């Protein structure tokens, strides 16, 4: 989960 | 005959999201200079992938709804989305973005990286099928966008929204080609075989990715456990 999760809640 | 306002309008949004997305020339410089033995050919594809996500991502964001649904809705769409959208783009790369001698060179490296040719023949085999269609720009942003945008992804809690997101981008890819190729009615039809011909990879990427072991220099945890 950790890294697509850290992508698209970054901006 | 012609795309209604709404349709341009949906068409310049996805249009304009997917040509931002680009494979650095750090990378496909790396291409003509590394050694070439199986863990430099590897860390390659390694660098290659890792670049796929981060675009994978870049350009979802940015479909339009995507934004408007349910936050664990958009990690399922992503998370089941992966696989087939980095083939995809990775068939763009290989057919349209690097010249001649780069995607021969990166064939090369791709052919000498230790995969077992089970999962290396149906990938060339899919980027020849693809290539035969001669997809425009347009063609490949919006077949990406309906990958994405699959409402049959495991683990979705609304599905209705995003069939109401999928659907508009379906009825532009079918009247594209309605406008483009008037005299050949089975377009659209050929466009539908490369979305089931990508559906195939998702066992193969996952039987691919187990086949390779923790010792194994191709065992990668960063990208491997997006699938783990
Ligand atoms: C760029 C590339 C080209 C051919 C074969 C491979 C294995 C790769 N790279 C990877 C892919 C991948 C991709 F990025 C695009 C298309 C198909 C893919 F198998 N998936 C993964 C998962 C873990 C590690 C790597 C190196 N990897």
């Amino acid at each position: 989960h950790q890294l697509l999760r850290y992508l698209l809640d970054k901006d | 005959m012609e795309l209604t306002p709404d349709q341009q309008t949906l068409l310049h949004f996805i249009m304009d999201s997917y040509n931002k997305q680009r494979m650095p020339q750090e990378i496909t410089n790396k291409i003509l200079k590394e050694a070439f033995s199986a863990e430099e050919n590897f860390l390659i594809l390694t660098e290659m992938a890792t670049n796929h996500v981060q675009v994978l991502v870049e350009f979802t964001k940015k479909l339009p709804g995507f934004q408007t649904l349910d936050h664990e809705d958009q990690i399922a769409l992503l998370k089941g989305s992966a696989v087939e959208a980095m083939f995809l783009r990775s068939a763009e790369i290989f057919n349209k973005k690097l010249p001649s001698g780069h995607s021969d060179l990166l064939e090369a490296r791709i052919r000498n990286s230790g995969i077992s040719d089970e999962y290396i023949t149906p990938m060339f085999s899919f980027y020849k099928s693809i290539g035969e269609l001669k997809m425009t720009q347009e063609e490949y942003a919006l077949l990406t966008a309906i990958v994405i945008l699959s409402p049959d992804r495991q683990y979705i809690k609304d599905r209705e929204a995003v069939e109401k997101l999928q659907e508009p981008l379906l009825d532009v890819l079918q009247k594209l080609c309605k406008i483009h190729q008037p005299e050949n009615p089975q377009h659209f039809a050929c466009l539908l075989g490369r979305l089931t011909e990508l559906r195939t990879f998702n066992h193969h990427h996952a039987e691919m990715l187990m086949s390779w072991r923790v010792n194994d220099h191709k065992f990668t945890p960063l990208l491997c456990e997006i699938w783990d």
